[PDB]
RNA sequence: GGUAGUAGCAAAUAUUCAAAUGAGAACUUUGAAGGCCGAAGAGGGGAAAGGUUCCAUGUGAACGGCACUUGCACAUGGGUU
RNA sequence: GAACCGGGACGUGGCGGUUGACGGCAACGUUAGGAAGUCCGGAGACGUCGGCGGGGGCCUCGGGAAGAGUUAUCUUUUCUGUUUAACAGCCUGCCCACCCUGGAAACGACUCAGUCGGAGGUAGGGUCCAGCGGCUGGAAGAGCACCGCACGUCGCGUGGUGUCCGGUGCGCCCCCGGCGGCCCUUGAAAAUCCGGAGGACCGAGUGCCGUCCACGCCCGGUCGUACUCAUAACCGCAUCAGGUCUCCAAGGUGAACAGCCUCUGGUCGAUGGAACAAUGUAGGCAAGGGAAGUCGGCAAAAUGGAUCCGUAACUUCGGGAAAAGGAUUGGCUCUGAGGGCUGGGAACA
């Protein structure tokens, strides 16, 4: 399972910190109940503009939205920006403004 | 499932089923360990009475070996 | 166990009614809803569906009969009776 | 007429804040909050009975046992395939 | 848009003539497959109570995805929705009922309870019956949820993604099946529809006689239909705390459509403001005593659920009985017992 967050509009929008958003990930990331034990199981790859986050196991798209939700309210940019689904790829998120 | 699997006979099969009817057994468990406890006693029952008459059997032919030596010792 | 050292069927009415009256119905609350032996499948399958009427559960034969009982006393008197009129008219 | 501006308005937990309209707002409408009915209901339909009370717009007087900008009231229209 | 019913008239095709079909040992099956006076059966068609079982809806648990809520801290977590009508075909075949083979005591089969069997069980193989069962067409094009572009005054505009996979039950509402209990109580009729017994009568050779078969064609009158159904739309002289038949019925606690709290839906409608005198109305408490009050223990208080122990006289033997009289009850962390499916001593995994 492989999943895409798009974070490409925010970062050129310079709102938005694609290595903050890793660590996070790496940090909070529960693997078999344990928060932060990636390992091997799970790896998570950043990009200019895209954060990739692949594991051998199972993994939901739900976690990720929450994960990501999660960081948003920590960094107070929730009321600006929401996590919705991309329309043709299934396997990505995207960040975007809601007015 | 027990008499489709032939571990027991039908004439076992009723007498545990109107057991059961008697609340004899109160689960699987104790229904199990009389069945088997059942075959058992017989099987052992059943192996004594074989050894039993066999060895009688063998001692009745040893006897008659016995007796017809002494009658040729005898008509000498 | 035993449930009832005599009052039996008539349990179901409790104290109410007096024992002679319980005593008395007992008899017939137990003969109208016991099974009578069937003449004709020779089963003993014969219940009462209704007061004087008795049907078999094996043959599907229905007989009237006594209004708590399959064949009352005077049944037999009034068959032997018969017998013997016609026996006597046609001989 | 006196009684007399007196007897009374007290069951069914409960209202509050801002704004809008209006000559006039404790009582109309919007939003927010705090409560109640708690599925054998203060919810959603029918039978009988009623007969337009249904819906829209407008409103002098009367009525809605205080009040009303309001309405099961009044006036004009519409509606039951 | 997609179906159905009743009636009418024909045309095409199909079906039968061994004049009135074929198949199956049988239960019976197949879209068709004679027929008049006369006669016969069934459905319509029926009480009440108890257990059990099946179906539909609801409730409930888990996973996938979509959106939303919380996020000082924790929360792969909390919430919402994740749909499939009539009708047509095929499949399936509950509980019963029925048919074929066979002939049973060492009796067996079997239900929660029963019950069944030489008047033919168990067993093996079949037929039929219900379905608010399954699949497909209807039908995704619809509905719903989410994400976008556009007019931005009047395009009821325009496009995409999803609508997925499982579990569970003395759960609740409805329907059905099959047993059992009760009656000195046995719990409607008719219209209408279906089936059957009989066979008078009836036709031809390249056309005739029939045909409940398929498709095609035409028509379907009259009246009611708004609204309330009630703490103001009915009655009670009223916008009266009274009276007036019935359908639907979520979550928690709990035995429970008990009481208490909550969701959908509804609603804050009972003229308002200030104060907190006496006397009242409704609701509590009260030291010591405990009915001395009073006609009278009126009123109030006390008791109360569940689990365990225990329970007298008397008695119509059924009861009395929850007699009386005693003990326990929270939270937290554990232990043991009570099951289903699959796989050839499987007493296992
Ligand atoms: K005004
Ligand atoms: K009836
Ligand atoms: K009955
Ligand atoms: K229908
Ligand atoms: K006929
Ligand atoms: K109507
Ligand atoms: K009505
Ligand atoms: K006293
Ligand atoms: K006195
Ligand atoms: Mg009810
Ligand atoms: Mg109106
Ligand atoms: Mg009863
Ligand atoms: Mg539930
Ligand atoms: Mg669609
Ligand atoms: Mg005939
Ligand atoms: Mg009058
Ligand atoms: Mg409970
Ligand atoms: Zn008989």
């Amino acid at each position: 399972a492989t999943f895409v967050i798009d974070c490409s509009k925010p970062v050129e929008d310079k709102i938005m910190e694609i290595a903050s958003l890793e660590k996070f990930l790496q940090e909070r990331i529960k693997v078999g109940g344990k928060a932060g034990a990636l390992g091997d199981s799970v790896t998570v790859t950043r990009d200019k503009t895209k954060i990739t986050v692949t594991s051998d196991t199972t993994f939901s798209k739900r976690y990720l939205k929450y994960l990501t939700k999660k960081y948003l309210k920590k960094n107070n940019v929730r009321d600006w920006l929401r996590v919705i689904s991309s329309n043709k790829d299934r396997n990505v998120y995207e960040l975007r403004y809601f007015n | 499932k027990y008499r489709e699997s032939k571990k027991i006979d039908r004439h076992m099969y009723h007498d545990m089923y109107m057991k059961v009817k008697g609340n004899v057994f109160k689960n699987k468990r104790v229904l199990m360990e009389n069945i088997h406890k059942t075959k058992a006693e017989k099987a052992r029952e059943k192996t004594l009475s074989d050894q039993f008459e066999a060895r009688r059997a063998k001692n009745k032919a040893s006897r008659e070996r016995k007796f017809a030596r002494r009658e040729e010792r005898l008509a000498q | 166990t035993k449930r009832t050292k005599k009052a039996g069927i008539v349990g179901k009415y409790g104290t109410r009614y007096g024992a002679s009256l319980r005593k008395q119905i007992k008899k017939m609350e137990v003969s109208q809803h016991s099974k009578y032996f069937c003449e004709f499948c020779g089963k003993y399958a014969v219940k009462r569906k209704a007061v004087g009427i008795w049907g078999c559960k094996d043959c599907g034969k229905v007989k009237a009969g006594g209004a708590y009982t399959l064949n009352t006393a005077s049944a037999v008197t009034v068959r032997s009776t018969i017998r013997r009129l016609r026996e006597q008219t046609e001989s």
